[PDB]
């Protein structure tokens, strides 16, 4: 029961998608050939939240991998765990899509959404009562962004109250990579924000801190960043795949983090993080977990958070814990920094546990902010666009679409609306 | 992994392409003779080349060129070279006449007789493809079938298919280095065409890749088989991405709206690097923050205008090779702080990356070594308005004493579409001095 | 001075008003035409309205120093429907509607009907065509393909040319309608029948007086042009384009002519096209020759006018 | 393709040719009964350009050979290489012509022009489309230069668009041998002026200087003089007859080169030249032979270039060159010179490279130079003309055929004028 | 390779003749008795010899000669000597008695029965000719046949014929040397023939060959048949080059219009060298340098008059044998700076040379050496004009006292006819002095 449904979209999406349904087949005890080699019977007990049955004993998952240009669905069925998504799930156009949001939202995709939104309710209706889709996807590219915004909304009108979530890869200056990204980036948020309750965001800047400073790597191909945000994905919703001490779903966390309609950007974050030449210097228990996992250098999101303030905050641990380690650490580190966690809502620390670890480890803590320091987050993407759209530079390429040239300043107010409605909790 | 048609025309056009096409089979292991050897043909989607190539029974392999010329001498050479067996004999177009350095004589009188039969092949070749990219015209600014006839078979490419993307790769008179004493009048003469009806214009001098190769390859006797390799491997990496896997890709439709600030500002000048001898390769150990650097030289510009006096509106930097994408990113960085590489404000962005996993490939008896990364920026820039303000202070006055007009009015043409194409290269220089001032 | 060029706008039919052509042009002073933001300079200009009479008075009086004793020319230049027709023949049975010919031969008929007794003079005409580069006469259908020579003072005329005297003015028009009549071949399916070759009128007054024995003689040149014509807008394909070719190397070389004398150079390039040798004289110093180009200011025929206007831009600066 | 006609008439034109298709005929490997013994699959490539098949493998080359004195086309056939033209192509009236214009051009001429105009057309229709007319002749003689100019524009009215060649040998003071030279000379150029778009001065003062100063030789027969016009000729058509690196026709020269409609005098010359006793002491690169084409005793056209400036210039080189050489040589000696090229007209100098070289050698150049220094050459015509004309000295000879005494007036006019034209870029 | 017919008058005539041929047939190999010791007549078109024979049947040559004289007693010699087989023997006109040097006796009265029978001969071999290029008319102003019999069949031969060309090689009277009383009548009598009726008329004197003999061919005591063999060799080269090939030929109409600046000034008088011995051969290695130097001294001039006192007109230089056409520009060179060779402005070109191959040829029993070079001016001048003044100084008083009038009135002639004569050689004069004052 319970069931979640997955939609990916954009050359990150695909590919962070088949790391993450790495991790998840492997908690489960799923072989590549979706076969089944587990060895407690607790792995099987909900399988079905993120697959399907099949005859003969093989396992599918629930994907609906979906990019405009077909290279990816080729590089994916290739790979490790790729033989198991069954072939109908695909659906690629044959055009590319060209870092250009209109050819995503109106032109190239329109004629592309259908025979998605079509396969949606294909696997929306093998389920008992499902309670969300998931949506793993980069807001920078041309597909993901466009397209996948456009697929949201119109999942949303087809089922205004299951939840919604999203994985978004957010642009950041210091990384940058294209010369569009504050077209695309705004009018994404222009539409993330109308239409989820709940958006993780991202972003590739922190993610190479983490894996320059604390995991001490040498090179970090893109495989070992999908490899630490696919571990948040795999955290977020592990309450409904095991059993638990204190139980907490998609709706949980979507109730407790949540303190008004709209600011529902959060960041994540992981812990242990250990540079495994270093493992055997360091014994974590609780405390050492809670203590890394608020550190300003595991905000995957790039942002300091000293600079804002918690709103509020959750943590979904995973190991056998003694509850009151818990309790005591989370009132431990709420009285240390009295200035970071706002006063007018108090016991901000949401709390979980789950009671069967990633395999390999004893403990881990996938940890889920909710601050306001995500007031320069989208500021800084204003500036990126407050001075390019102010002389129309490389505007043509949208209008050539549909679109007008309103819209974009639709979009700019309706981002800087948001960032007044965090700054008042400052 | 999908298709792009490629024309030549004029002569420095058919052997700027001799070179691309030596190159290009040899990226993909296709001999003179038109095969591969190959396997078992098992497959369900091999598709591996044919993004410049069309595969034909028994293990064939045939090439997608439109080769033309109205000089019916330089095509022979092929037609009986080592690349006989190769092309298909009935694409290399062959006319009758020679426009002779007369604008007027590519356009309408000696040209008339050979479009509807160039027209035809590639239609009949646009296709035999599932869907269609861009088209790479090849040319040369300098002759006159390159300046008259190409100004010719775009527009007809640009009214019946109409809305495609169409590259230009062109040769352009140099400042003082020259062949032609009529050349200021072809040049001038062909900018109505590569403004409404082109996108990117790569424009390529030749004083520029004569140094070049003087003072980077050890090589100071060089000939045009040597300029024509370097402009083959610039286009062997703009369409390296639709033809390999790629760590992160880059299509010849995201190359436009990554590079062309506006609908006319579209012509930006390429580059390319490293471009080492043979024996001063082994005491470089090039890594990537290093080749990165060598691409904004004021004296690597393969067209002889200084990139210092002016100002960057764009950039693309499609790295190949053995490049992971974090040390592209403390290149950038580099980059992005010096003094002296003033990037105009509007574009705070800045940059376009792109990586591929080929190697840059070797061509025997060559002059280049086998590196392991390679990178071809192609920035666009405000500089370039400095190259053609100079071909303007070499037609205001061969123009004013009406020189040479007899052979040009000969053949159809007015005196007034002299000075229609003075006030059009007049407004392209104005556009670039306004959109670099800083608001 | 030496040389004056008049522009001349005619008013505008019914078809444009049905098609709707907008009106292009814009004035200024009496010297300044501008079209689309271009600004063309100029000597004498002329607007839908001003009447035929005045366009003689300030093109071709000061024709009365040929009668007088030097020597003049008056070229015309224009494309299909631009009043080229309506301009120099004319209505030519109103006193109030003729054209710029009989404006000229009325003031010679004028000129020798109130002179005084002691005084005789002579009245002669030619008429050629030039047409793929040889001179063809049309008084005489089968003596084609003339040359030129000049005298011992170096100053040309035709060899071959049939002269016929002339004394009244159906004398000069009946010579002049009998010449149109044999143009090479002119019309097509469309409406582009523009002249397609030049053509030149000679009109010699001779005098001679018995109480001085001084004589003295005066040639009077009446230059038609024919239209200059791209060759993409026309789509024009085999014998006609030869044509083509040909009139535009007459006339862009026509143009040096005008140009370095009105510039003021050393030395004029009078030989290189056959029309400018036949003139050679009507056009340098101590002559007075004058251009009247004809202009329409509708759309449907825009980029023609443009051009209209920068030959005429030439004979200045 | 690209067929090119050969008109000769005077002994001075057969004696040229006889050599000239020597020179040619020894490229193309072609022996001298009209058979083949070549090497190279490249010289028989376009060996239709003067040449035409004629069965068995015979080749025959595409003469005009024409004179009015019935022993010149005697002595051609009984050289070496005189076996070859077949024989309808010769046409000889039989009565001379007396050094007296008139009779070339109006008289006994006249009643052959006929019987060449009507091989002409046998000879330009067994070709796809031609491109030009050469014509080597003497302007000095009676032949040549009435008969020849009356040909030529005979010619030039049955095909008012083909290109026209001429390689005029012109009169020189100072090796004189007629005594009505400037009557003929003056008499021709009023008509090579109207009606030809090329014509290479060629004279034989210099052309005798050529062979004491530089090839260094006791005794010049007229058989090493032919030997060099021959070479400028076989040279400025190159391209036509081989692959080249930048090609060069006619066509290409004559539009390259000629600044206005009138002014096309030009003067030839050819590098390397070097007396075989010398030739072990000086090994030429490409610089060692752009210096010797520009030297004032390498004009075969008698002037001192340095008293008057290159218009425009051409050099259709021949060998294996590295073009760079070829490029910054010209931009060398453009700078060097500064005076001596007009301002007005920037990169004065067209180029050119064939790939075969002549047969014995490695590196040839054959320059043609447009300059006003010509001023000169017609000028001390005009005087050795003024003085003559103006006592009517051996005027009866001429008045005696039907020409009139006006028509040497229009004749001195028209060769005033044009001087006056170079003046102006003086 | 055309051929031209001799006319011979008067006795001086035929024995200027008599070695004129001797020379002729030795020039080709045609032996006393007509043949050429021949070959296998394998041909197609064979005409060595042609214009100055007739080849007809099973090998004999025969001559075009007219010779005649009225006196019957000078051709016996021919008719019997041993050049007997060879003439044809109905040419050989002979009448019934002679003028003695009464002219008015060769016009009509005893001539009136020879025209007849001599045109005759001409018009015979006007017509066995295919096209024909001149007549040569030896005649001698001394006598009374030469002088009245010439008059009459030149006229003939300028009616009837018209328009060809007719050359004319006379003996003139000498200023002192003379054998006739009544010479300066003859003279002044047969002007009005040599200004309508013939073209070139070659004069030469007679003490000035016999000069040319005493002071270079060291022979003291000459005879008639030494002086007639020089006069052969002018002959036989003015017609050099209608009959050899050449490296620069000059044909016998080229000369005229090289050489006679109006319709009458056409005057030339010739010239010759090497004439040198046999024993002061071996001390000169004459080249061409030098005989074109002898050509001009004031004492080889064949007719006696200074040409220092007077200005040429023209030239022409019919060099032979081992001439190479560069020393010639050389040669003229040095003559052309001179001072006291004063060529007259208005003809600044100068010259007129011509070459040929045949070494000249030798006569055996002769007095000229065998020479390889050779030359032969005939220059145009007006130093002339001061021998015909001679002539006038012996005829203005030979003619006040009627002296001899009666031997002349007395055949039919009158008294005017004199009075004619005198103005008639008054003008010409007047124009030599004219055409030299330098405007
Ligand atoms: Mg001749």
């Amino acid at each position: 029961m319970r069931e979640i449904v997955h939609i990916q979209a954009g050359q990150c999406g695909n590919q962070i998608g088949a790391k993450f349904w790495e991790v998840i087949s492997d908690e489960h005890g799923i072989d590549p050939t979706g076969s089944y080699h587990g060895d407690s019977d607790l792995q099987l007990e909900r399988i079905n939240v993120y697959y399907n049955e099949a005859a003969g004993n093989k396992y599918v998952p629930r994907a609906i991998l979906v990019d405009l240009e077909p290279g990816t669905m080729d590089s994916v069925r290739s790979g490790p765990f790729g033989q198991i998504f069954r072939p109908d799930n695909f659906v690629f156009g044959q055009s590319g899509a060209g870092n250009n949001w209109a050819k995503g939202h109106y032109t190239e995709g329109a004629e592309l959404v259908d025979s998605v939104l079509d396969v949606v309710r294909k696997e929306s209706e093998s389920c008992d009562c499902l309670q969300g889709f998931q949506l793993t996807h980069s807001l920078g590219g041309g597909t993901g962004s466009g397209m996948g915004t456009l697929l949201i909304s119109k999942i949303r009108e087809e089922y205004p109250d299951r939840i919604m979530n999203t994985f978004s890869v957010v642009p950041s200056p210091k990384v940058s990579d294209t010369v569009v990204e504050p077209y695309n980036a705004t009018l994404s948020v222009h539409q993330l924000v109308e239409n989820t309750d709940e958006t993780y965001c991202i972003d590739n800047e922190a993610l190479y801190d983490i894996c320059f400073r604390t995991l001490k790597l040498t090179t970090p191909t893109y495989g070992d960043l999908n490899h630490l945000v696919s571990a948040t994905m795999s955290g977020v919703t592990t309450c409904l795949r095991f059993p638990g001490q204190l139980n907490a779903d998609l709706r949980k966390l979507a109730v407790n983090m949540v303190p008004f309609p709209r600011l529902h950007f959060f960041m994540p974050g992981f812990a242990p993080l250990t540079s495994r030449g270093s493992q055997q210097y360091r014994a974590l228990t609780v405390p050492e977990l809670t203590q890394q996992m608020f550190d300003a250098k595991n905000m995957m999101a790039a942002c300091d958070p000293r600079h804002g303030r918690y709103l509020t905050v959750a943590a979904v641990f995973r190991g056998r814990m003694s509850m009151k380690e818990v309790d005591e650490q989370m009132l431990n580190v709420q009285n240390k920094n009295s200035s970071y966690f706002v006063e007018w809502i108090p016991n901000n620390v949401k709390t979980a546990v789950c009671d069967i670890p990633p395999r390999g480890l004893k403990m881990s803590a996938t940890f889920i902010g909710n601050s306001t320091a995500i007031q320069e987050l989208f500021k800084r993407i204003s500036e990126q666009f407050t001075a390019m759209f102010r002389r129309k530079a490389f505007l043509h390429w949208y209008t050539g679409e549909g679109m007008d040239e309103m819209e974009f300043t639709e979009a700019e107010s309706n981002m800087n609306d948001l960032v007044s409605e965090y700054q008042q909790y400052q | 992994m999908r298709e792009c048609i490629s024309i030549h025309v004029g002569q420095a056009g058919v052997q700027i392409g001799n070179a691309c096409w030596e190159l290009y089979c040899l990226e993909h292991g296709i001999q003179p003779d038109g095969q591969m050897p190959s396997d078992k043909t098992i497959g369900g989607g091999d598709d591996s080349f044919n993004t410049f190539f069309s595969e034909t029974g028994a293990g064939k392999h045939v090439p997608r060129a439109v080769f033309v010329d109205l000089e019916p001498t330089v095509i022979d050479e092929v037609r009986t070279g080592t690349y006989r067996q190769l092309f298909h004999p009935e694409q290399l177009i062959t006319g009758k006449e020679d426009a002779a350095n007369n604008y007027a004589r590519g356009h309408y009188t000696i040209g008339k007789e050979i479009i509807d039969l160039v027209l035809d092949r590639i239609r009949k070749l646009a296709d035999q493809c599932t869907g269609l990219q861009g088209f790479l015209v090849f040319h040369s600014f300098g002759g006159g079938t390159g300046s008259g006839f190409t100004s010719l078979l775009m527009e007809r490419l640009s009214v019946d298919y109409g809305k495609k993307s169409k590259l230009e790769f062109s040769i352009y008179p140099a400042p003082q280095v020259s062949t032609a004493v009529v050349e200021p009048y072809n040049s001038i003469l062909t900018t109505h065409t590569t403004l409404e009806h082109s996108d990117c214009a790569f424009m390529v001098d030749n004083e520029a890749i004569y140094d070049i190769c003087r003072r980077n390859l050890d090589i100071e006797r060089p000939t045009y088989t040597n300029l024509n390799r370097l402009i083959s491997q610039i286009v062997s990496s703009i369409t390296a991405s639709l033809r390999f896997d790629g760590a992160l890709n880059v299509d010849l439709t995201e190359f436009q709206t990554n590079l062309v600030p506006y609908p006319r500002i579209h012509f930006p000048l390429a580059t390319y690097a490293p471009v080492i001898s043979a024996e001063k390769a082994y005491h470089e150990q090039l890594s990537v923050a290093e080749i990165t650097n060598a691409c904004f030289e004021p004296a690597n510009q393969m067209v002889k205008c200084d990139p210092r006096h002016g100002k960057y509106m764009a950039c693309c930097l499609l790295y190949r090779g053995d490049v992971v994408p974090k040390d592209v990113n403390a290149a950038i960085a580099t980059i992005k702080t010096k003094r002296s590489i003033q990037f105009v404000d509007w574009c705070p962005t800045g940059f376009k990356v792109g990586i591929n996993y080929q190697p840059p490939t070797v061509v025997p008896g060559g002059d280049l070594a086998k590196v392991q990364r390679a990178v071809c920026m192609l920035s666009n820039t405000t500089a370039i308005a400095e190259a053609w303000a100079r071909l303007d202070h070499k037609f205001d006055l061969m123009y004013a004493k009406r020189a040479f007009v007899h052979w040009y009015v000969g053949e159809g043409m007015e005196e007034g579409e002299f000075s229609e194409a003075r006030e059009d290269m007049a407004a392209l220089e104005k556009d670039y001095e306004e959109v670099g001032v800083d608001s | 001075c030496n040389i004056k060029v008049m522009c001349r706008f005619r008013p505008l039919n019914e078809s444009e008003v049905n098609r709707g052509d907008k009106y292009i042009a814009k004035f200024q002073g009496e010297d300044t035409v501008v079209i689309a933001s271009k600004p063309y300079a100029f000597d004498r200009v002329f607007q839908s309205s001003t009447s035929q009479e005045q366009v003689y008075n300030d093109c071709a009086k000061k024709v009365k120093d040929v009668l007088e004793g030097y020597n003049g020319t008056i070229f015309a230049y224009g494309q299909t429907s631009s009043g080229k027709t309506h301009t120099m023949e004319g209505k030519l049975h109103d006193p109030e509607g003729m054209g710029i010919i009989p404006r000229i031969v009325q003031d010679i008929f004028n000129y020798i009907y109130s002179m005084d007794e002691n005084l005789e003079f002579h009245i002669k005409v030619s008429y050629f065509e030039i047409y793929l580069d040889k001179i063809r006469d049309l008084l005489d259908v089968s003596k084609t393909n003339l040359s030129v020579h000049e005298d011992k003072n170096r100053v040309p005329y035709v060899k071959g040319c049939t002269e016929r005297f002339v004394c009244s003015p159906d004398e000069v028009m009946d010579t002049i309608d009998e010449g149109k009549s044999n143009r090479h071949v002119a019309v097509t399916n469309m409406n582009e029948h523009s002249s397609r070759s030049h053509s030149i009128f000679l009109i010699n007054v001779k005098q001679e007086n018995t109480q001085t024995e001084q004589k003295l003689s005066g040639k009077l040149y009446l230059v038609d042009l024919a239209g200059s014509e791209k060759v993409s807008k026309t789509g024009a394909e085999g014998a006609v384009l030869d044509e083509a070719k040909n009139i535009n190397k007459s006339l862009s070389a026509l143009g040096n002519v005008i140009s370095a004398l009105a510039e003021g150079s050393t030395y004029v390039p009078y030989r290189d096209s056959k029309m400018t040798r036949i003139l050679q004289d009507s056009l340098g110093g101590n002559c007075r020759t004058t251009i009247v180009i004809c202009c329409s200011p509708s759309s449907y025929n825009e980029s023609e006018t443009k051009s209209t206007l920068l030959f005429g831009q030439r004979a200045k600066t």
